[PDB]
């Protein structure tokens, strides 16, 4: 019941932390791809 | 009875949790619970929220200090809903005016006291010092001193120059103003020698002992002339400021108490990492209003409304009384005891059944019951005045609901009191001496009374048997309740203990009535044998060495019920002896000073009533709390209290 609600809020925190870390990793990958494309444009 | 005290669990986001905290503070029907451990955060809200809470707490503390300086009392009322800075700006004008007034009036009173302390003597000294006030050849040591030790100071004056040192006490001889004037350095040595002989130059505080004595006397005369009207106007201004600002101050104080309570309640939460969850306890009879408030929330959020834990360790679960409206006033007397084990039976209805009957059988004076009804009428008039019952003699301001419960208990006890006083046949003590409204064989004037109350040889055995039987039935009910609680809680130790107590008590009562009472112990021989066998069998089923001392303690607790009959008979015999001696020395000695002798006898009877009837009413309740509570335990961890949010208004 309420302990399941507490663990559900904790698992929602875990899922949102996983989503934020994956968003940061994909953003770093997209920034690296943009840097490679800009290096290609400069070359 | 013990309530259900259902447990509630709530969860959601954070701002919705703050709004629901405001809701459950407005709907303060659930006591709080931490439940921090399993996968939760601490819900440390904010240091900015901590600073706003410190601002609100400082506002409430300053409001309480300003109410104390205003002299008014801090009463909870309807709150003043506004911002914290606006409430601070409103309070600080009033707080600054109150601080300035409390400084100025106290300073004016202290200035009036210091001016009147040395008003006339400094005036006489400045009158005598009309030649050398600041003349550059002589100092002035004036001493408002004691009686005629002026020769002892004249010894030091002769130690100074004799054709100099004008040193005498002129007038105002309460402090004889021995002023001395000689020189600068010679007068310094002379003042040292005079202080060695006992003298002191008048060094007062402020400016009266810090300026020239003529200007000091003029300023002291101006202060003494002005300080009375200044203190009166300051008291009038303070009274008008209190009468014009205490309502807004109390509304702001109630709102600040509400906001500070909400701030303190926000600290006790448990977060869920941009989520929040909490546990609490609310009554199942209050589940409807709590569910209406939960639907009144912004989401109707997930409220796991489970019941409390069962009789195995319901200790964090709170407790609350479940009594009838007739049984509602007994909860006030049961509040002297602690809360229950949440599965322990509240015997407060049996308390209102038995202690009213025992107090009726104890208090059987019709004059005492008439005084009780008259005091109930006076307290009912005071409750019609609807003030809190404030006895500054007792220093107790009580709720008028407590006074109404006391009046209802007084009526419910006075019914049985008048009933047993008719059973005792006692009218204002003993009015049957003059007019026999009861019927005795010695003096038949009317129909008979049940209790003779002067004759006891027929009454002692029956009164002792009834007082034994009431306590025995109470002890049997207590042992049965202990065994039933051990069965319901699955505490087979307590169940076997109550069973062995009942078996040993039955065997001991059978053996006592057989051996010590009459003959024919044939029906009781196997009774005592089976009772001792059951006691030994449940002792082996306990094996805890709960020895014969515990059984003898229960036996003495059962036997203590005869003291109620003893105390009732003692109070009746004392009132009868007082009324009989008064009637004898009044009518039988003279039959014309009957009014003064009756007044003296009534005053002595009222003094004896004020001395003894309170203890007579308390010792039935004392024996009831000693017997019925302890027979059911009632000292086992005291449970938890139903402590929800107040919202006192």
């Amino acid at each position: 019941g309420g302990l399941g609600l507490i663990k559900s809020l904790a698992e929602k925190e875990k899922q949102l932390l996983e989503r934020l870390e994956a968003a940061k990793k994909e953003a770093e990958e997209r920034v690296k791809r943009a840097e490679a494309e800009a290096k290609a444009l400069l070359e | 009875m013990i309530a259900p005290m259902e447990k509630l669990v709530l969860a959601g986001p954070k701002g919705r949790a703050k709004e629901l905290l405001q809701s459950l503070q407005q709907a303060g029907v659930v006591h709080l619970e931490t439940l921090r451990p399993e996968a939760l955060s601490a819900y440390q809200l904010s240091p900015e929220e901590r600073a706003e809470l410190r601002r609100w707490e400082a506002v409430s503390a300053g409001a309480e200090h300003t109410l104390s300086l205003l002299g008014l009392e801090a009463e909870p009322a309807r709150p003043f809903p506004e911002g914290l800075e606006a409430a601070e700006k409103a309070l600080s004008p009033i707080q600054a005016h109150a601080e300035g007034l409390t400084r100025q009036k106290q300073e004016l009173e202290e200035e009036l006291a210091l001016a009147q302390a040395y008003l006339e003597p400094l005036e006489r000294l400045a009158a005598l010092a009309h030649g050398l006030d600041k003349s550059p050849f002589l100092r002035v040591i004036p001493f408002l001193l004691t009686e005629k030790e002026l020769p002892l100071v004249e010894e030091a004056l002769r130690k100074a120059l004799e054709d100099r040192y004008l040193l005498a006490h002129e007038a105002y001889a309460g402090g004889v103003a021995a002023l001395v004037v000689v020189h600068r350095k010679e007068v310094d040595q002379a003042k040292a020698a005079l202080s060695r002989a006992g003298v002191a130059e008048l060094r007062l505080p402020g400016a009266l002992g810090e300026l020239p004595l003529s200007e000091a006397a003029r300023r002291l005369k101006e202060r003494a002339e002005a300080a009375p009207r200044e203190l009166s106007e300051v008291r009038q201004h303070l009274a008008k400021l209190a009468r014009e600002s205490a309502s807004t101050l109390q509304s702001l104080w109630t709102r600040a108490q509400d906001e500070v309570a909400r701030l303190k309640a926000l600290e006790e939460l448990a977060s869920g990492r941009f989520g929040f969850a909490l546990l609490g306890y609310v009554p199942v009879k209050a589940k409807p209003k709590v569910e209406e408030a939960l639907a009144r929330h912004k989401e109707s959020v997930v409220y796991a409304f489970e019941p409390v834990d069962e009789h195995h360790e319901a200790d964090r679960i709170p407790v609350v009384l479940d009594n009838p409206p007739w049984a509602k006033p007994f909860e006030l007397l049961v509040s002297f005891l602690n809360t229950p084990k949440y599965g322990t039976f509240d015997p407060t209805p049996v308390v209102p059944v038995f202690f009213p009957f025992w107090f009726g059988m104890i208090v059987g004076d019709i004059g005492y019951a008439l005084l009780f009804y008259l005091v109930g009428r006076w307290l009912s008039g005071y409750v019609k005045r609807n003030e809190p019952l404030v006895i500054d003699l007792f220093a107790l301001k009580l709720k008028p609901q407590v006074i109404g419960k006391l009046v209802h208990i007084l009526n419910w006890m006075v019914f049985w009191t008048v009933v047993w006083g008719v059973i005792y046949g006692e009218f204002f003590g003993t009015f049957l001496e003059h007019l026999g409204v009861f019927g005795t064989p010695e003096h038949p004037g009317l129909i008979p009374i049940l209790i003779h109350r002067i004759d006891t040889a027929k009454t002692a055995n029956l009164l002792i048997l009834l007082s034994v039987a009431f306590g025995v039935v109470l002890v049997f009910f207590g042992l049965a309740l202990r065994a039933y609680l051990g069965l319901k809680h699955r505490h087979m130790a307590h169940f076997w203990e109550g069973v062995g107590y009942l078996g040993g008590l039955v065997g001991v009562l059978a053996l006592a009535a057989s051996y010590l009472g009459n003959l024919q112990a044939g029906w009781l021989q196997g009774l005592m044998y089976l009772g001792f066998g059951v006691f030994l069998l449940a002792v082996l089923m306990s094996r805890i060495w709960l020895m014969i001392p515990e059984i003898f303690t229960q036996a003495g607790h059962i036997l203590s019920h005869i003291r109620i009959y003893a105390v009732g008979a003692a109070g009746g015999i004392l009132a009868g002896l007082l009324t009989d001696v008064g009637f004898a020395l009044a009518e039988r000695l003279g039959l014309l000073g009957v009014l003064l002798g009756l007044l003296v006898a009534g005053v002595l009877h009222l003094l004896i009533l004020l001395l003894t009837t309170l203890g007579h009413m308390l010792q039935p309740i004392r024996l009831l709390w000693v017997e019925f509570f302890t027979k059911f335990g009632f000292y086992e961890e005291n449970g938890r209290p139903y402590r929800p949010f107040k919202s006192v208004r």
